[PDB]
């Protein structure tokens, strides 16, 4: 805030500068300019500091106080200043061009595109802004070589040439000036290719060339020939579609020239996306980045043959590089239907793993367990050097898959699906007996499952076969050859074992003793962007719900959990989306005292129906405090839990099916809120603050 | 009352140099039995220059115009008897030329408007007279401050 | 695979502000107010499962 952050500093700075009786003249100007560029938004103070100063920024900041009030004159001044710095001053020209493009985002006066012809039309109009814009765009020749001469944008239909020319000239000389150009070019090339697939496109020079090629016979048929060539190039083995129709009417030599003309008519049509990808790669090399990465990935997957000469040439050769810790979606595109795309993705992954390989935490080792043609080459490539850190993570993934589910209880869970199947079989057997292998061979799926459970179970690693498999060989006594009453044996031999205690869980000495034995391992980064030092402490069965397994790591402290029979892949995509969102807030996460940040959830999928995620950071649940309040109320009433959380609703809903309340639940809701204090969490954060000032920030 | 139990909250929120959303909350919270909060928080939302003319306007029509000679109100926006909130409008004297500017106009306006009422008090004029920009008058005025000056 | 597209379109409409009405670009403030009203109405807060504990 101006006062008294800057106004109080400039106050004494002016005095220190007024006594000229060293270098107190440049820092004073910098302070005055910083006070001027605020924005937002004292206008009187800005004008005062401008007059005081009146580091060339003082010439561009003045152009913003005008934008705040006079858009036209402000744009005029900005475009006039942009023509000024012809000398080697890069940090100012790009900034001026960016500030003018945003102001030029109108689209309100409609003079830039309306004067687009003025580029080469013997221009004599209209306003100083247009003249300065044309004079600055004409200077591009005096210095991503070319954007579009005649056909790329207006030849086939595109946005105003002014914005493109400005974004291209802003490239002088090096940072973020390529993002504003690449994003615009790609967003407009998308619509260009859409309209092409819907319409068509052709140029005068190539059309005249084609007309003069197939002479003498006639140019009338050449009209339809060029029209179909344009339509095909717009809609786009695709090259063969051109000859498919070219050989239909004419059916005639020139077979190679036809494709040469079709690869040019569709050349300027995709030149927009080509320049977009070029600018995106240039910006990635020079330095949102995730947006550019996703844009390049979508441009490559959508169509790689045009222009492959750019993607295949810039991706492998120093992509960023790399961006492995930004976009993990490269694997989803590894199984592309066309060649020349995975060949480059593999090299990109190898390069990203060669440096900072911890970013790709189990990127392919988990994938190979269940695309595979490339995952195999990516594993060894990313695991050849220093095989200790890769073999360690492979054995960790193996142990995690072993500890999942385990399926020792899945047998009873799958057998419990016979609520009416076994009963129907018994009824049919009784009917057959009344009449007197059909009934015995009616449960073939249950028999197959009971056989698979044993085929997978074999030699607390010794307990799974001596405690779970202790009666597994006898649990199928009648189920194997055959009522089927002998079925609860195995269902209770494993269920009662867990029910014996609440947090029934074994230490690292369980089926996966390597954890307790792995007293030291290399850095693994189990779902993070470095502390996997030796091993966690212990695990738990999470008696809260079913069915996680918390386990620390004590990395160079970091809890996690397992999830059997759960596809922890969409969860990873949602966490990546949340990370991208949070990155979208970093631009505004600057005081911004309550920093915008959506709490993450580190999820690492270890195969289909599995996953290893961090349990939680320090965070108390709200239901915890609600149950605490309920217990406190129960204690206060007794001295005058249950609650229960679910039965409490039905207890006050009886005196009102589904049901249609309708018109009655809105009353039970009030009766419950009128009893439960609304300050349960409020007082929770209030007492949980050591100070009254920390309370406000919290 | 609510009138006094809200100006304190607004001033507190302003002291944090942030939390203008917390003040807009009360601005939308006025349903519990005013528009003054909409501008009381506009100092950190948009700027200190702005939200100053808004407070002046909110001071009417409980008094005179109170407008200053040069305020640039034309383009400066393209970026009940209380007896307490009136003096509580002293926030102007912080959004007013208090931030370096010509402050005498606002003090004269406050004096002229208080001439028609009572219980309106401004801030220390001696502490504001340090804007002379000349060591002569600066020393002539600083010697009157509550503190004891020095002699080299 | 016609399910993932149904969610992508829903997300694009929610970001486009076309969640409630696909023919009106509701402003950010209007969309926030609508979401707060729908997320705070006693009617909607009463037709929720008991496990949600909307009363607390």
């Amino acid at each position: 805030s101006t006062l008294q952050l800057y106004c109080s500093s400039a106050l004494e700075n002016t005095v220190s500068n007024r006594l000229s009786t060293a270098l107190r003249y440049t820092m004073y100007q910098n302070q005055l300019l910083e006070k001027i560029k605020e924005q937002t938004v004292p206008i009187r103070s800005h004008l005062m500091e401008l007059g005081l100063t009146a580091v060339q920024l003082g010439k561009t900041t003045t152009a913003q106080d005008l934008v705040q009030h006079f858009k036209k004159l402000s744009t005029q001044g900005q475009v006039d200043e942009k023509w000024g710095p012809e000398l080697d001053i890069e940090k100012t020209k790009l900034l001026y061009t960016a500030g003018q493009s945003t102001h030029a985002m109108e689209m309100l006066s409609s003079c830039a595109i309306s004067f687009c012809k003025s580029v080469k039309a013997e221009y004599a109009v209209a306003k100083s802004i247009l003249t300065l814009a044309k004079w600055i765009q004409a200077e591009w020749k005096e210095i991503p070589r070319i954007e579009s001469e005649s056909t790329v944008h207006i030849g086939v239909g595109e946005p105003d040439f002014i914005l493109g020319q400005l974004y291209h000239l802003s490239s002088v000389q090096a940072a973020k000036s390529w993002a504003a150009l690449a994003s615009w070019a790609y967003r407009w090339g998308r619509k260009v290719v859409d309209n092409a697939s819907q319409g068509e496109g052709v140029r005068l020079l190539p059309r005249e060339k084609s007309e003069v090629q197939n002479l003498l016979p006639d140019t009338i048929t050449e009209e339809e020939k060029e029209r179909i060539y344009g339509i095909l190039g717009q809609a786009v083995e695709d090259d063969m579609v051109d000859v498919i129709w070219r050989q239909l009417i004419s059916s005639c030599t020139e077979g190679v020239i036809k494709v040469w003309r079709k690869v040019v008519d569709r050349i300027f049509s995709l030149y927009k996306l080509s320049c977009s990808a070029y600018f995106t790669f240039l910006k990635l090399n020079a330095g949102m980045i995730v947006m550019a990465t996703l844009r390049l990935l979508r441009l490559l997957v959508k169509h790689a043959g045009e222009l492959r000469q750019y993607l295949e040439h810039g991706l492998e050769t120093t992509p960023t590089a790399p961006w492995r810790g930004i976009i993990p979606q490269l694997f989803s595109r590894l199984n592309h239907p066309e060649v020349y795309v995975r060949q480059s993705i593999c090299n990109l992954l190898c390069r990203v793993a060669q440096d900072s390989p911890h970013l790709i935490l189990y990127p392919a080792i988990v994938g190979t367990i269940s695309m595979q043609d490339c995952y195999s080459k990516i594993v060894d490539k990313l695991s050849s050097a220093n095989p200790t850190m890769v073999l360690q993570v492979q054995m960790l993934v193996a142990e995690l898959r072993r500890v999942t589910v385990l399926w020792d209880e899945l047998w009873l869970g799958v057998l419990l699906q016979q609520h009416m199947y076994v009963l129907r079989r018994i009824q049919q057997l009784e009917d057959e007996v009344k009449r007197v292998e059909k009934h015995t061979a009616l449960m073939k799926p249950i028999v197959f499952a009971l056989e698979h459970v044993r085929s997978i179970t074999a030699a607390e690693k010794w307990f799974q076969d001596n405690y779970g498999d202790a009666i597994e060989n006898a649990l199928e006594k009648l189920k194997t050859p055959l009522s089927w009453i002998p079925f609860k044996e195995i269902m209770l031999s494993l269920q009662q074992r867990a029910q014996k205690r609440a947090s029934y869980i074994l230490r690292l000495e369980e089926i996966s003793p390597w954890l307790a034995a792995m007293t030291n391992t290399e850095i693994a980064l189990p779902g993070e962007v470095v502390t996997i030092h030796s091993v966690g402490g212990t695990i738990t069965i999470l008696p809260t719900k079913t069915k996680p397994k918390k386990l620390l790591f004590l990395g160079s402290s970091y809890p996690y959990l397992f999830k059997g029979l759960e596809d922890l892949h969409l969860d990873e995509r949602i966490m990546q989306f949340l990370s991208i969102v949070n990155t979208m807030f970093a631009t505004i996460n600057r005081q911004e005292t309550p920093r915008f940040h959506a709490r993450h959830y580190s999820v690492t999928p270890l195969g289909t129906r599995s996953g290893l995620i961090q349990w939680v950071d320090g965070a108390t649940p709200l239901f915890g405090l609600y149950k605490r309040w309920q217990q406190r109320e129960a204690a206060l009433q007794a001295q005058k839990i249950v609650p229960r959380p679910s039965e409490l609703y039905y207890s006050k809903i009886g005196p009102a099916r589904r049901d249609w309340p309708l018109h009655v639940m809105k009353a039970v809701l009030e009766e419950l809120m009128e009893a439960t204090p609304p300050n349960l969490l409020a007082k929770e954060l209030w007492s949980s603050c050591t100070t009254p000032d920390e309370w406000w920030r919290v | 009352d609510e009138g006094h139990g809200n100006n304190q909250l607004r001033l507190v929120l302003l002291l944090q140099y942030l939390e203008n959303l917390e003040k807009l909350m009360y601005n939308a919270y006025e349903g519990c039995a005013p528009k003054v909060i909409r501008t009381f928080f506009y100092t950190n939302r948009q700027t200190c220059q702005d939200w100053l003319t808004r407070i002046r306007l909110s001071i009417m029509r409980v008094g005179l115009l109170a407008g200053q000679p040069a305020v640039t109100v034309r383009h400066g926006f393209d970026l009940l008897e209380v007896t307490i909130m009136m003096v509580v409008e002293a926030l102007c004297e912080l959004h007013c030329p208090e931030a370096i500017q010509g402050i005498a106009v606002w003090s004269s306006s406050i004096v002229g408007k208080n001439l028609l009422w009572i219980n309106s008090v401004a801030q220390q004029a001696e502490g504001r007279f340090e804007k002379a920009s000349v060591e002569y008058q600066e020393h002539l005025c600083a010697m009157t401050g509550v503190d004891c000056c020095i002699s080299s | 695979n016609s399910y993932a597209v149904s969610v992508w379109k829903r997300v694009k409409a929610k970001l486009e502000g076309r969640d409630v009405d696909p023919n009106r670009r509701m402003s950010v403030a209007e969309q926030v107010d609508y979401v707060i009203k729908e997320a705070t109405n006693l009617d909607n807060l009463a037709q929720l499962y008991e496990g949600w504990t909307a009363w607390v």
